[PDB]
């Protein structure tokens, strides 16, 4: 919903 | 004269004699990559690379390193990216990376190009670097997914990106980490790395043994259960593969 980049 | 070795958690290191101020400054300082063989030897100031030449750490005697310069004219220097500049020399490849990976058509159907290993290596081996421009999480999270195909979070305040047209090897090949495709059963992970040329970035490190010509994959780690909306925040191709996986086995 907010984060739109790799790595969890 | 005494010699100091400063190892980073990533395996890389700085070595050389320090001046009065106890700083890594001189014309004989070197950064040694994680293989403890490939190195950039030359001028550094307080540990920062001014002019490093590709060299090989031949041996070490009582902590004193012996380097042999590689044939060639290529020179490297600290060149940390900004929000708009990705590199001063986009077409100058990284020497360590160049000996370990190559780009070719991915084995994953319709996944474009992929990153492949040139050699058989064991677990926890650094294979590639993920350099790119540095932008904020707000900027990235506030734009369409179409522009976030290569974004990778560096930390809480910075996101690394390889925007068009730098996503083309013909335009940028200084680093190749952005060429590794996604897999829910990856053989690599993104890990922190302090690079003499790129500065603080992330690298691709193997999780286990990898064979020569094996495709390197990493779990992109997109939010599957994002708080505030019942919908995995990720591109369509990802959601599709996710469902196929959760159903696969
Ligand atoms: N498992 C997968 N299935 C389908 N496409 C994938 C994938 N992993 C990565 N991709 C594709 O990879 C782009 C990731 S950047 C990785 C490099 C890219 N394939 C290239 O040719 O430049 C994504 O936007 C998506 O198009």
């Amino acid at each position: 919903t907010p984060r739109r980049s790799k790595s969890a | 004269h005494g010699v100091c070795w400063i190892y980073y958690p990533d395996g890389g290191s700085l070595v050389g004699e320090v001046n009065e101020d106890g700083e890594m400054t001189g014309e004989k300082i070197a950064y040694v990559y994680p293989d403890e063989r490939t190195a950039l030897y030359g001028k550094f100031i307080d540990g920062e690379m001014i002019e490093g030449k590709l060299a090989t750490l031949m041996s070490t005697e009582e902590g004193r390193p012996h380097f042999e310069l590689m044939p060639g004219n290529s020179v490297y220097h600290f060149d940390k990216s900004t929000s708009s500049c990705i590199s001063t020399n986009a077409l100058l490849p990284d020497p360590y990376e160049s000996e370990r990976v190559y780009v070719a058509e991915s084995l994953i159907s319709s996944a474009g190009e992929g990153l492949f290993s040139k050699v058989a290596v064991g677990p926890n081996t650094v294979m590639s670097f993920y350099n790119g421009v540095r932008i904020t999480h707000q900027e990235v999270d506030s734009r369409d997914w179409a522009l976030n195909g290569n974004t990778l979070s560096l930390d809480e305040e910075t996101v690394i990106d390889v925007p068009e047209p730098y996503n083309h090897v013909s335009k940028y090949c200084a680093s190749l980490g952005h060429k590794a495709n996604h897999s829910f059963t990856p053989n690599c992970i993104y890990d922190m790395f302090v690079h003499p040329r790129f500065g603080p970035i992330k690298c691709i490190r193997t999780l286990r043994a990898v064979e020569a010509d094996e495709e390197l994959t990493v779990a992109y780690g997109y939010d599957h259960s994002p708080p505030g909306k019942s919908g995995p925040e990720a591109p369509e191709w990802y959601q599709v593969e996710l469902k196929a996986f959760q159903a696969t086995q």
